[PDB]
């Protein structure tokens, strides 16, 4: 559902068609990690929510650069699974 | 600008059928 | 007498200009439905992504198309068989992205055919007639059922349904020869040989009985001007014509007895077209025509070639063609 | 959704709620001239068409 | 796009619970032969 | 519903179709160049 | 009276045989055994609905 | 794009036959009510 | 008539059950170790998955 653990616990045939397939994961909590050596980060998602194309518009009699939105056209396609990367540490930061 | 001609043809040709159907000589 | 009888009296009533019928109920309002929207995508549709690769065609008369080239373009092959109407979208636009109108065309239009298959009948039966008509209409009803919903449904996609346009039904058919290898299935034989026969006894009809004419105008008066609403004539001269078909040929070859020519001119196209739409609808899955290519070999072991390996290969050109962006893996399965 | 498999389509309390009016409307108007049939062993006929009235 | 929904569905029903009980009025006595 | 007894004939003699053909025409052949530009 | 009395007496004798019977087999009592065959099991039921409203 | 004699060959081939058909059909019928002695001839 | 014959189709009906779960089994395609014949212990009786 929200979280990993609930998402687990359905069946394929559960949920076939409802559009949780195309949904990120929750997380709860406040707490640090902290990465040793030889860590990866496994099983990124990104969701996209909002898309805006930059155009030309009028406001008052003037004319700017600014981003208008726009409806997809496709389907619930658009989400990316599965990113995997290597951590490491230069200066004390975190590198993908 | 030829879609204009395209649709009046259409147009047209549903008028006559229209007519042909409705305002037509009595079979006696 | 109540409502509901005065109802039931006007709907069931034959003195209607057009009778309704209880099948009129269903019949109407999806034919209209269905030719509302079939005018207004016609004419104003934007363009449609067909084989689901966003490689959108375009196929209404204000994006650059004529009335030979226009069409309402099929659903996209994303969706496959699954239903999609108005209220299963995100919005308009991305239903008519994919290809929504053509599933709401072709079922309020199997619909209404339907149902005017059925008022045939039920005219018939207030009329006092042979409920027999019906029977003879559905055949192309069979026909038109057998494309649009039976090649989908074995098929496994609303996109291989035929293009509601002119040139789209060029397409359908140039890809299934390619693909099903018709012209050597023996059903369509038989509707070719439906079509032409059909075409063959109108032609004899209409002219046999033409000729059989009585002289009733001199000349200054069209001969049809003859024939009175109620006149009492059998549709032809007997010794006239049946003196003219015996001695054309074989005379022992004639029909004598209207009730039997005019049975067997029903009989003929009906079977044809019958046998042509259970020939589509077998070829839906895959049950294919026959193939004889390299069949003819000498002493040795080579192959000797026939016309069947010329059409094989006219096959060959038309299938590595189509769809060009939309095949990953070797076999077209 | 579109995938899913609810029973005709239904979703949500309204949908139910029209497809029960509908049937009872027109089931309503059809009463007001069938409402008043009885089982009594008289009213049966020996033929192929019911010409017994109503 | 419920609401859409909604009237498609009213209009469906009424058209055919009107075929529906218009078959069940006694149909086949409607015949000339009465 | 019924015969309407309100139905009358049209004519048009020979002299008035002459005039119309003349008026026509003249008014076509003036107008022309202005709609050509 | 006597009629509907004697009808009723032989209808609940099965009914009350029926009741009997079937709670001892199904270690339940009659709601707790009808009631779960009203809605759904809940691993067959689907998920829910996730589409977004207004993309 | 297009062919512009096209405008021409299409509206003049349309518009002509039809007023030539209409002006039959219309003599036609003058000509029987002018034979049937009535309110119009 | 068409009640008696209709109880007979009943009757086959139940029969194919009673071999499904008692005389042998069935060859289940979906078994837990690849397809082989089992018993069908715990067939499913809610009315709302069926008339789904
Ligand atoms: C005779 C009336 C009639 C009938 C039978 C249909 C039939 C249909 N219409 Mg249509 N329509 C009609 C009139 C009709 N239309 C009119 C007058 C309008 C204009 C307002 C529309 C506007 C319209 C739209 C805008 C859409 C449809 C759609 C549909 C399809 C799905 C409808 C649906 O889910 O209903 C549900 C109905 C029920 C659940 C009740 C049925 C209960 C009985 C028992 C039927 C059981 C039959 C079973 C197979 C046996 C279906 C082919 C949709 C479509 O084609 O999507 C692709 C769609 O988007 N219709
Ligand atoms: C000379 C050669 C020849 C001939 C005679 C035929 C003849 C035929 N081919 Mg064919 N074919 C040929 C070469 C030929 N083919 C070649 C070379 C190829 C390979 C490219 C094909 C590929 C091919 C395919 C792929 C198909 C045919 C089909 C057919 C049949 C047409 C079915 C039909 O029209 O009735 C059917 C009648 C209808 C569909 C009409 C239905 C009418 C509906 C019910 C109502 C419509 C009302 C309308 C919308 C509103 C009216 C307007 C109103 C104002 C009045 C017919 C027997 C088709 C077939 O067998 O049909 C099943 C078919 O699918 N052929
Ligand atoms: C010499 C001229 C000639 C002759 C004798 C035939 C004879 C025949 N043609 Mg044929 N054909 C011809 C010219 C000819 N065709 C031409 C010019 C074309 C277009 C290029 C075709 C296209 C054609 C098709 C597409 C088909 C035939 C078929 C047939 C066979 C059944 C037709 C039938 O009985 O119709 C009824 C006529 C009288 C009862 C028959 C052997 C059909 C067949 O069964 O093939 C085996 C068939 O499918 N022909
Ligand atoms: C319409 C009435 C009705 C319904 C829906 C059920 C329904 C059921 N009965 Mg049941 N039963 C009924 C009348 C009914 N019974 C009557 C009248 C009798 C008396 C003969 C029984 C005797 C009976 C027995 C002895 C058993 C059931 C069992 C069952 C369950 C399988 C199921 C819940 C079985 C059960 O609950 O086992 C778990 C079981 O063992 N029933
Ligand atoms: C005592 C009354 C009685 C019985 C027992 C039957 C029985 C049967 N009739 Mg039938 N019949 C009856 C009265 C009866 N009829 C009457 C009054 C008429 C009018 C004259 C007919 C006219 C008639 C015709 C015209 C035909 C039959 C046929 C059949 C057989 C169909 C078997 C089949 O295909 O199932 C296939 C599947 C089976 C499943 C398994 C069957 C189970 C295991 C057997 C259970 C038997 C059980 C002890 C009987 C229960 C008692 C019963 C009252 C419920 C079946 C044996 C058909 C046939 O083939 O006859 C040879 C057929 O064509 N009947
Ligand atoms: C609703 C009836 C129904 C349905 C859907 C099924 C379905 C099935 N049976 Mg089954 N079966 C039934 C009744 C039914 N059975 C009965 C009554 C018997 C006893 C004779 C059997 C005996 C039987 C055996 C012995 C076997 C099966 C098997 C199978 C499976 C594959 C066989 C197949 O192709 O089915 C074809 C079935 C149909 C096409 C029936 C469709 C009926 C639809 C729903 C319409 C029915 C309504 C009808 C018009 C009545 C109208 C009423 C009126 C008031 C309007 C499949 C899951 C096989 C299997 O897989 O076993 C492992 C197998 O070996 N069945
Ligand atoms: C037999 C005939 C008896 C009926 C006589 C009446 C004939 C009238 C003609 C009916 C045509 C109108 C039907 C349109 C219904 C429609 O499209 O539903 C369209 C709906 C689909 O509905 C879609 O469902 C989707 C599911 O995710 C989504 O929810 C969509 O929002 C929803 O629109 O389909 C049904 O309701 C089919 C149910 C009927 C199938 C079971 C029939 C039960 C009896 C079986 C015996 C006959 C087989
Ligand atoms: C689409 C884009 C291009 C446009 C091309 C044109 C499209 C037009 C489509 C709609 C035109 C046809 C519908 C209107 C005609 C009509 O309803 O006649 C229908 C007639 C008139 O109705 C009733 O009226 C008549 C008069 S009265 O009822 O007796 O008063 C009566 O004679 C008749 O019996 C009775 O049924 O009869 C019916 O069947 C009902
Ligand atoms: C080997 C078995 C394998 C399966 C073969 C199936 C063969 C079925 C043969 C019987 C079917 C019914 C025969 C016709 C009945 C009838 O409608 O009468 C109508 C008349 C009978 O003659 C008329 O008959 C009248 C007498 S009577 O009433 O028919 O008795 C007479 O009065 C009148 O003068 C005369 O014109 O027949 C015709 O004129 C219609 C021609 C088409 C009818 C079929 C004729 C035989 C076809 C042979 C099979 C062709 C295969 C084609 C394959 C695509
Ligand atoms: C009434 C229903 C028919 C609609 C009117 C048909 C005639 C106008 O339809 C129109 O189609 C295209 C729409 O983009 C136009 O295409 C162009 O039109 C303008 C011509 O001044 C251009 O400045 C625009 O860039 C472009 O829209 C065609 O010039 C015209 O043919
Ligand atoms: C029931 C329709 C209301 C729409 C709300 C949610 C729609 C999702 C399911 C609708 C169609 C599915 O069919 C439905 O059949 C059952 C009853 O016949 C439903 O069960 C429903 O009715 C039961 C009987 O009172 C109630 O106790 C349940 O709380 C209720 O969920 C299932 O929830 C669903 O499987
Ligand atoms: O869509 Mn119409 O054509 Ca039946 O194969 Mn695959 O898909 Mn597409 O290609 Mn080939
Ligand atoms: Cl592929
Ligand atoms: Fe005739």
């Amino acid at each position: 559902a929200i979280t990993k653990s609930e998402l687990n616990q359905l069946s394929y045939l559960q949920v076939k068609g409802t559009g949780l397939a195309n949904r990120c994961s929750e997380v709860i909590g406040e707490d640090t990690i902290t990465p040793k050596s030889g860590a990866r980060l496994v099983d990124m998602c990104i969701e996209p929510k909002a898309w805006a194309v930059e155009e030309e518009i009028g406001k008052a009699g003037k004319t700017e650069k600014k981003f208008v939105n726009s409806k997809v056209m496709t389907r619930q396609t658009y989400t990316l699974e599965g990113i995997e990367g290597s951590l490491k540490t230069d200066g004390g930061k975190i590198v993908f | 600008m030829e879609a204009l001609v395209y649709t009046f043809l259409l147009i047209g040709t549903l008028m006559v059928i229209f007519f042909a159907v409705f305002f037509r000589d009595t079979p006696r | 007498v109540s409502l509901w009888e005065r109802f039931c009296a006007w709907i069931t009533s034959t003195e209607n200009r057009l009778y309704i019928g209880w099948f009129g109920c269903l019949m109407f309002p999806t034919l209209l439905t269905a030719t509302s929207c079939f005018i207004i995508a016609f004419i104003a549709a934007p363009p449609v992504d067909i084989d689901g690769i966003r490689e959108p065609v375009a196929g209404s008369l204000l994006y650059g198309n004529n009335i030979i080239s226009g069409a309402v373009i099929p659903s996209s092959n994303a969706i496959g068989m699954h239903f999609y109407p108005i209220w299963e979208a995100a919005s308009v636009d991305e239903w008519l992205y994919n290809g929504g109108p053509y599933q709401l065309i072709v079922l309020h239009f199997l619909l209404g055919v339907a149902s005017y298959m059925g008022r045939e009948w039920e005219l018939s039966y207030r009329l006092g007639m042979r409920p027999w008509i019906f029977v003879a209409f559905s055949a192309p009803v069979a026909a038109a059922s057998a494309v649009f919903l039976v090649y989908p449904i074995g098929q496994g996609s609303f996109s291989d349904g035929m293009p509601l346009g002119i040139s789209g039904t060029f397409n359908f058919m140039l890809v299934f020869q390619a693909e099903h290898n018709i012209l050597m299935h023996p059903f369509h034989m038989a509707g070719v040989a439906g079509v032409f026969g059909g075409s063959l006894f109108s032609a004899m009809h209409g002219s046999l009985v033409t000729s059989s004419l009585i002289r009733e105008t001199t000349e200054n008066e069209s001969t049809n001007y003859g024939y009175k609403f109620g006149q009492e004539e059998e549709t032809y001269n007997i010794v006239a014509a049946h003196g003219y078909f015996g001695r054309l040929i074989f005379q022992y070859a004639s029909f004598n007895n209207s009730r039997a020519l005019h049975f067997f001119l029903a009989l003929w196209p009906v079977l044809g077209i019958w046998l042509t739409a259970m020939g589509i609808s077998t070829m839906a899955f895959n049950l294919n025509g026959f193939n004889f290519n390299q069949s003819v070999v000498d002493s040795q072991g080579r192959v000797i070639n026939t016309w069947a390996d010329i059409i094989n290969r006219a096959d060959l050109g038309m299938e590595v063609m189509h769809e060009r962006n939309a095949h990953n893996f070797p076999l077209d399965l | 959704t579109e995938g899913t498999n609810e029973w005709f389509g239904v979703d949500d309390i309204r949908v139910l709620a029209v497809l029960f009016i509908g049937h009872y409307f027109i089931l309503s108007l059809w009463l007001g001239q069938y409402g008043n049939a009885t089982e009594d062993d008289d009213a049966d006929f020996f033929g192929e068409i019911d010409y017994t009235g109503s | 796009m419920l609401t859409l929904k909604i009237l498609v569905y009213t209009t469906v029903i009424f058209f055919v619970s009107l075929f529906i009980f218009g078959f069940l009025s006694s149909d086949p006595s409607r015949n000339p032969n009465r | 519903t019924g015969p309407n007894p309100n139905k009358q004939a049209v004519e048009l003699n020979r002299t008035s179709l002459y005039w119309g053909l003349l008026l026509i025409f003249v008014l076509a052949v003036l107008f022309s160049s202005y709609f050509f530009n | 009276k006597q009629l509907q009395e004697i009808k009723h007496c032989r209808l609940a004798m099965l009914g009350a045989f029926g009741l009997f019977f079937q709670a001892l087999n199904s270690g339940e009592d009659i709601v707790s055994q009808l009631s779960p065959a009203f809605a759904a099991p809940e691993y067959a039921a689907k998920a829910g609905y996730f589409l977004p409203q207004g993309i | 794009e297009v062919q512009f004699g096209a405008y021409l060959a299409v509206l003049l081939g349309t518009f002509l036959p039809v007023l030539f058909l209409i002006n039959l059909y219309i003599q036609t019928e003058s000509r029987k009510a002018g034979r049937d002695g009535g309110i119009d001839s | 008539i068409l009640g008696i014959h209709l109880c007979l189709l009943g009757l086959g009906a139940l029969l194919l059950v009673a071999k499904a779960m008692y005389l042998g089994g069935v060859y289940d395609t979906w078994a837990p170790g690849g397809g082989d014949v089992r018993y069908i212990t715990t067939p499913t009786l809610n009315p709302i998955v069926i008339f789904g």
